[PDB]
């Protein structure tokens, strides 16, 4: 029961889903080719959780891979573990969206969803029930951004009572990789807001921030940054799928995260994490995880947590450990750094305990929480954004497919009135 | 899935795309008589390199090319060549009289004669491609039999198909070097034409060329040959990523909306880096910082201008080779750092980062030598303004007393053009000045 | 023709540096590798995929 | 750069279709990619691996993915071209007047450079045993050579290497046993060798015909079964690790010398569906169950069987703790602890009792054959 | 992760250059083609991936005949194929021509090769800059290369290892003037500068090396040691490390005197050498014997204010400090007022390295000095008097104008070197 479907939207969403899979493939044990080869009966016990059935007994996994251009799809499937995936379920264009964020939502990503609405839409009622949605893709792309966004507004009028979660990596500010970076980003999040049951930020900058401190290495790859990821997004669903203390699904999460209506944002953060000659030295104690969970440097964003306040704070306690621990280091932290957190909460901190660990390790803990630092990276971009628009720089391409000036216009408002609320309740006493 | 069909008119245009189908050609794996090699026939399985050949069905790979040229001397070249075994037999159409630098000659009066089989070999390949990304039209702006037929065939273009992205790698007048004793009157017309029908133009000035070839390669005596394969060496690199497995991709169709800020400003001047002589390469490692430091150098700029005059709009670099995201991180951080190099105020961000896994194959026997890293670079920074400004002043001293301006008269050629086209040039000119002024 | 040769060819580019177009300067080093293969570059250590 | 190409074929196990591919190989970095005859798209994107250069040759497969796959033939004329006059293939065997040394003599063969790629163990029956040796039907000592023929095991084994034929030859000496020792005392016939007809081994020595030998003792359809005696027995496989760190012959020539009775051998090559299901009895114990069966699909490896009176306390007493790193602490003399290097690969394995071993060497030499 | 980059100019400057390089190429292990036959070197030299390596170095000169000597003999592999930036005409001692008239088209190609280098460092820790006022090229490129360097680049630390006329012996007949506009622009911008006249290293190889005819190949050596004396802190494991950067903090008494004088010792031929002990109390004994001077000038005439000594050797630390103590007592060697200590001790384990057919002999112990001295007053005494002599009847002076420089910049000259000399007198006065 409770299962989900996996959708990806542009090269970036789809180029992450590939560790994704992959990542989570090796937790079940799940060969290549769909036979099952794991240790214990409590690898096979929720394989409903992200996979179905089929006859001769090889296992697919439910993903929905939506693009409009061929370069990324014919790509993903020739890497390892590329075989599970259905080849009836691939979807693909023809032209191109030549990072237009308007060619890709209204003027050809609009005429190809009938044929992606249509995937979608048996696997949600082909199932058992379906809990939500998860979603990768990029908001500092003109296909993601604009076709991928299509998708979630048609999809929340369908299913008014299921969740959604959306794991965006935003465009840094000193990096920039697509020169059409402001524009694509401040638009999408003017429909993501409204619909998006949830968005969680991270920076790719913060990518290359984590690895040349922590792991100590010399020379990354895109699979670097991409393989930590595909282990963090099983973070926030990894205790919905095996025994523990305190089960929590999805919703749950959902239910001690947003205290208002919109302000529906999240950052997480990876730990523990040691390097390759660094990996004995240090001690494994429940208190080792906590200071780094909580470091600021480990937390997988560019904005500085340091220069707000924890409107809450989740954490997903991973791997057999001693209850009362988990607690004793909780609230202490809560505490010691009183100023940083809200004052008009109580009890601003929720745990979790899952009793299977991930494999490789014997400890690990995923953070997520709602902050008044993710304040930063829209002014960031607002800033941006006022700068072209007064000189209407790069525009003729996005008005020559029937967008008008207003509708710019409009989604900056909507844009600065989240900014601006969101600090509202920072200066907010009791 | 994806094709692009190449144009060559004009004799400049024909040797420089001549070059780039021996770079092309190099690159992938195909011997010179059409027919693969026969010790790999079946080798590449993999259909990586269809960006630029078309299966025949059984045979050898045709070249994805007609070349147009209305003088025979030039291209019956070609046809006897050791090439002549590779490119289909009917498509280079060949004319009868040459146009003679004759701008209204080759516009007016002979071109109505050939341009309509041109469109017709237009369609045909066209036809077989599903997917056409856009055009790749080169041609040399300083002759005129090159301009007038170079001009009719994007205007037809223009209206025959529509939307499709169109790009001219031409070649305009040095600032001080000279060919004939005309081109200051044909490059002003053509550049009417150019302007309000192609999407980008790049500067590709000879004088620069001389210059670079000299300071690094150390030769002393440069010939058309070395001209040649440095463009067709850049061509290679902006087309690199359309047929080989890269970690982050750009579309043709995703570089025309990431360098024309405005409706009107089309041209950028390109550069490419490293060339570096095998006599003396190996001395350095070739480091990611060092190249891009000197990719933004001012004597390695493909064009006869100085980028430090100006302000800069928008530059979009495509590397190629093993560099490490993160060194390309590391390479950019650096140059907005620099006060030397300042961007044009509205425009906070400027670059688009494009990475490779397919390095460049040298060409046998060639100055070039093999390198891991290189980096091919097109930026559109007000310093065009001086290539057009100058262009401009040698027009008015011509006309002020109508010299030379009796024999284009004598083709058709209505008198008012000249006045109509000296307003766009000047049009043109006062745009780049209002767009650089700070808010 | 009265023509120079390479036998004299040579002397004329130690003297004057007088070449024929489109021919390159030839030190003569001693290239302990072969200068058409060898790609003549530095390579920066980079294993596979570290967080593995 | 420089590339070579092996057309390959994969069995697969959802329905009774077979498909092929191409399985490049890029020398220049050690890169694997591969692709598909059918539907015309790509399907592994050039990544790396593990593949060594000697395990690439016709007629021998190697892993991937949990997947077995295997050379057909050649792919292209340029691959043929290199490969023509290196990867020959010569067939080896022993006498059975040295059985008591099998171990040793395979000590040296791995070092000399070539590869020991097939092996199998069998007692030659009278009436082939004239059809083993067709041309020398008439000559005075053929009759009296068939005779010994039929006396006692035979080892066979396939050798493969760079001009492996010619190198083979060189190693045994001069044909006369008695010449051998005065001229080459560091040749197999210097050291083993007692008269005329008990040379310590006979040799392929002409390509023609050396292929017949090798299909007359290695072809899917042989007069020639297993001896493997089921009763009073234990069973042991050498872990692959020891074939890729070239010491095979140092652990089979270790249990000879304690007088075990080396009844049958026949190398296999396994995958996932018969190496987890053999193993599939530990599940509730020994936590690395996945490791220790995966680990076992990975490159050749021999299996064993053993006899003296008690097949598994005898031996278990000196095949010894399971853990490998504390078999030196408190056994030095036994089997692992002289090559065991860490848990997974902990070399020859034992079963653990006598009243179940009989089955385990019947599952090799019985069924999955 | 630290590098320092070689700067070269004139012709002695690039023949002391090349003195300098030999030693370096035989000490680290490095053939003379640039392979190595089978991390501290880094510290002079860079890897580019496979094989060689390519020596941090620029070559500037108006003269091919000097570097075309080099790109023809057995270095050729070695140096950079392009950074041997050669002119076409020669300056010819007109210290002006260097300056005004011919270095202004030259010194671009310079200034970029210096941008190109220190951005593949990281660890830019300064720079070492040889120079020869003797000759007029030598002087002009010189002069605006560091004025150039400084501007550009900020408060990096510079070093420049000039070479004077000498007090009796001299090799041009204009040295007077190029003399005293060098030490005008190298006053404000080189931190440290130590000097090396002549007539006193023919003093050193004669009354030592028993060499009766030394040659210029032989005089080059010398100061090609001396820089590995000074430099082996930095590319060898030391219980005592003394940075480059740690030296304008010890030998400076204040911003305006940064002259020190530099000496060596011991000098010692392998056919003599080993017939006494050379121990540690002779060998700082000889340290500071009038003799032995790389520089002319007579330590007995003034104070000292400050002498930083690098051993370099097997020598024990203990025996250090005694030493020290054995200098101060004697009452022949009076140290200014103001300083009580005037000693920066550092050591190093390295032994030197002899080139073979050299005249140096193998020492398991040195001692290389560098101190400022009251008496480096001497020689600018001695030069101003010169100079005021063949100014008064304009002696050439028709020439030095001759390549656009005013008659005004000679005379602000006279008088900045006026204040030199005030300054050294002012330092001097006890309290
Ligand atoms: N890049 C490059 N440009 C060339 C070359 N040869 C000539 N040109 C340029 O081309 C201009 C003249 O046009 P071409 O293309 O050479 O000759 P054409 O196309 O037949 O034009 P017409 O001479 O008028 O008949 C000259 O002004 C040159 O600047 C060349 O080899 N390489
Ligand atoms: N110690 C030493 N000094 C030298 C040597 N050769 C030249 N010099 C110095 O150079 C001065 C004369 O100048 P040049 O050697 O001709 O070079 P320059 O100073 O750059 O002036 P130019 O002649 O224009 O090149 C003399 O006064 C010497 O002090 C040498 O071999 N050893
Ligand atoms: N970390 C990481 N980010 C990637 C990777 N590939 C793409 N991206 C991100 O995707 C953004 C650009 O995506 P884009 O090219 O527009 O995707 P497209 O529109 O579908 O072609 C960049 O800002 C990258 O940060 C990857 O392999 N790793
Ligand atoms: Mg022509
Ligand atoms: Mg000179």
């Amino acid at each position: 029961m409770r299962e989900i479907v996996h959708i990806q939207g542009g090269q970036c969403g789809n180029q992450i889903g590939a560790k994704f899979w992959e990542v989570i493939s090796d937790e079940h044990g799940i060969d290549p080719t769909g036979t099952y080869h794991g240790d214990s009966d409590l690898q096979l016990e929720r394989i409903n959780v992200y996979y179905n059935e089929a006859t001769g007994g090889r296992y697919v996994p439910r993903a929905i891979l939506m693009d409009l251009e061929p370069g990324t799809m014919d790509s993903v499937r020739a890497g390892p573990f590329g075989q599970l995936f259905r080849p009836d379920n691939f979807v693909f264009g023809q032209t191109g969206a030549g990072n237009n964020w308007a060619k890709g939502h209204y003027t050809e990503g609009a005429e190809l969803i009938d044929s992606v609405l249509d995937v979608v839409r048996k696997e949600a009622e082909g199932c058992d029930c379906l809990q939500g949605f998860q979603i990768t893709h990029s908001l500092g792309g003109g296909t993601g951004s604009g076709m991928g966004t299509l998708l979630i507004s048609k999809v929340r009028e369908e299913y008014p009572d299921r969740i959604m979660e959306t794991f965006s990596v935003v465009p840094s500010p000193k990096v920039s990789d697509t020169v059409v970076e402001p524009y694509n980003a401040t638009l999408s999040v003017h429909q993501l807001v409204e619909n998006a049951d949830e968005c969680m930020v991270i920076d790719n900058e913060a990518l290359y921030d984590i690895c040349f401190r922590t792991l100590k290495l010399t020379t990354p790859t895109y699979g670097d940054l991409n393989h930590l990821v595909s282990a963090a997004m099983s973070g926030v669903t990894c205790c919905l799928r095996f025994p523990g203390q305190l089960n929590s699904d999805l919703r749950k999460l959902a239910v001690n995260l947003i205290p208002f209506p919109r302000l529906h944002f999240f950052m997480i953060g990876f730990a523990p994490l040691t390097s390759r000659g660094s990996q004995q030295y240090r001690a494994l104690t429940v208190p080792e995880l906590t200071q780094q969970m909580f470091d600021a440097k480990n937390m997988m964003c560019a904005a500085d947590p340091r220069h707000g306040r924890y409107l809450t704070a989740s954490a997903l306690f991973r791997g057999r450990m001693s209850t009362k621990e988990v607690d004793e280091q909780m609230l202490n932290v809560q505490n010691k750094n009183s100023s940083y957190f809200v004052e008009w909460i109580p009890n601003n901190i929720k745990s979790s305990i899952c009793d299977i660990p991930p494999k490789g390790l014997k400890m690990a803990v995923t953070f997520v929480g709602n902050s008044t630092a993710i304040q930063e990276m829209f002014k960031r971009v607002a800033e941006q954004f006022t700068a072209m628009f007064r000189r209407k720089a790069f525009l003729h391409w996005y008005t020559g497919e029937g967008m008008d000036e207003m509708e710019f216009t409009e989604a900056e408002s909507n844009m600065n009135d989240l900014v601006s609320e969101y600090q509202q309740y920072q200066d907010a006493t009791a | 899935m994806r094709e692009v069909i190449s144009i060559h008119v004009g004799q400049g245009g024909i040797q420089v795309g001549n070059a780039c189908w021996e770079l092309f050609c190099l690159e992938h794996g195909i011997q010179p008589d059409g027919q693969m090699p026969s010790d790999k026939t079946i080798g590449g399985g993999d259909d990586a390199f269809n960006t630029f050949f078309s299966e025949t069905g059984a045979g050898k790979h045709v070249p994805r090319a007609v070349f147009l040229d209305l003088e025979p001397t030039v291209i019956d070249e070609v046809r006897t060549g050791t090439y002549r075994q590779l490119f289909h037999p009917e498509q280079l159409i060949s004319g009868k009289e040459d146009a003679a630098n004759n701008f209204a000659r080759g516009h007016y009066t002979i071109g109505k004669e050939i341009v309509d089989l041109c469109l017709d070999r237009i369609r045909k390949l066209a036809d077989n491609c599903t997917g056409l990304q856009g055009f790749l039209v080169f041609n040399s702006v300083g002759g005129g039999t090159g301009s007038g037929l170079g001009s009719l065939l994007l205007e037809r273009l223009s209206v025959d198909y529509g939307k499709k992205s169109k790009l001219g790698f031409t070649i305009y007048p040095s600032p001080q070097v000279s060919t004939a004793v005309v081109e200051p009157y044909n490059s002003i017309l053509s550049t009417h034409s150019l302007l309000e029908h192609t999407d980008v133009a790049v500067m590709l000035d000879n004088e620069a060329i001389y210059d670079i070839c000299r300071r690094n390669l150390d030769i002393e005596r440069p010939t058309y040959t070395n001209l040649n394969r440095l463009i067709a060496q850049v061509i290679s690199s902006l087309t690199a990523s359309l047929r080989f497995d890269g970690a982050l991709n750009v579309d043709i169709t995703e570089f025309q909306t990431n360098l024309v800020p405005y409706p009107r400003i089309h041209f950028m001047l390109s550069s490419y880096a490293p060339i570096i002589s095998a006599e003396k390469a190996y001395h350095e490692q070739l480091s990611v910082a060092e190249i891009t430091n000197s990719a933004f150098e001012p004597a390695n700029m493909m064009a006869k201008c100085d980028p430090r005059h100006g302000k800069y709009m928008a530059c979009s670099m495509m590397y190629r080779g093993d560099v490490v995201p993160k060194d390309v991180n590391a390479s950019i951080a650096t140059i907005k750092t620099k006060r030397t190099i300042q961007f044009v105020d509205w425009c906070p961000t400027g670059f688009k980062v494009g990475i490779n896994y397919q390095p460049p194959t040298v060409v046998p026997g060639g100055d070039l030598a093999k390198v891991m890293r290189a980096v091919c670079m097109i930026s559109n920074s007000t310093a065009i303004a001086e290539v057009f400004s100058r262009l401009d002043h040698k027009f008015d001293l011509m006309y002020a007393k109508r010299a030379f301006v009796h024999w284009y008269v004598g083709e058709g050629m209505e008198e008012g053009e000249f006045s109509e086209a000296r307003e766009d040039l000047a049009a043109l000119e006062k745009d780049y000045e209002e767009v650089g002024i700070e808010t | 023709p009265a023509v120079n040769d390479q036998a004299a060819h040579d002397q004329y580019v130690r003297s004057h540096g007088n070449y024929e177009a489109g021919e390159q300067k030839n030190r003569n080093y001693n290239w302990k590798v072969d200068p058409q293969q060898h790609r003549f570059g530095k390579t920066d250590k980079i294993a596979s995929n570290e967080v593995v | 750069d420089i590339r070579y190409i092996f057309i390959v074929e994969w069995f697969d196990t959802a329905a009774s279709l077979i498909r092929t591919y191409y399985l490049t190989y890029f020398t220049q970095d050690k890169t694997i990619e591969m692709y598909d005859l059918k539907n015309k798209k790509v399907f592994l994107k050039r990544c790396e691996y593990a593949i060594k250069d000697s395990d690439l040759y016709i007629g021998s497969i190697l892993n991937v993915y949990s997947r077995q796959l295997k050379i057909v033939d050649f792919a292209d004329v340029f691959t043929r071209s290199k490969f023509q006059n290196i990867k020959e293939k010569t067939f080896a065997m022993i006498k059975p007047d040295a059985y008591i040394h099998i171990g040793k003599i395979i000590s040296i063969i791995e070092r000399s450079g070539l590869q020991i790629s097939n092996l199998k163990m069998t007692k030659m029956s009278q009436e082939d045993a004239r059809e083993f040796y067709g041309e020398h039907k008439g000559k005075p000592f053929y009759d009296g050579l068939v005779n010994f023929m039929s006396s006692d095991l035979i080892v066979g084994m396939e050798l493969v290497g760079d001009n492996a034929i010619k190198r083979w030859r060189e190693l045994l000496g001069p044909t006369n046993t008695l010449v051998a020792r005065e001229q080459a005392p560091n040749s197999i016939r210097g050291l083993f060798g007692t008269d005329g007809t008990r040379n310590a081994c006979h040799g392929s020595d002409s390509p023609g015909s050396a292929f017949r030998e090798l299909n007359f003792f290695f072809a899917k359809t042989s007069k020639l079964k297993t001896q493997a005696f089921f009763n009073q027995c234990t069973c042991c496989v050498i872990k692959p690790h020891i074939v890729k760190q070239n010491q095979v012959g140092e652990v089979i020539d270790m249990i000879l010398s304690e007088g075990f009775e080396i009844s049958a051998l026949q190398t296999f090559f396994l995958d996932r569906p018969t190496a987890e299901e053999f193993y599939e009895v530990y599940k509730g114990v020994l936590p690395e169950f996945n490791a220790i069966a995966e680990h076992l699909t990975s490159g050749m490896c021999y299996a064993l069987e053993v006899r003296q009176e008690n097949a598994v306390k005898s031996f278990r007493d000196i095949a010894g703790p399971h853990d490998p790193e504390i078999a030196k602490v408190i056994r030095p003399n036994t089997i692992r602890a002289r090559f065991g290097i860490d848990r997974v690969k902990n070399g020859i394995h034992c079963t653990d009792l006598e009243d179940d071993g009989v089955l385990e060497v019947e599952y090799f030499f019985n069924a999955l054959q």
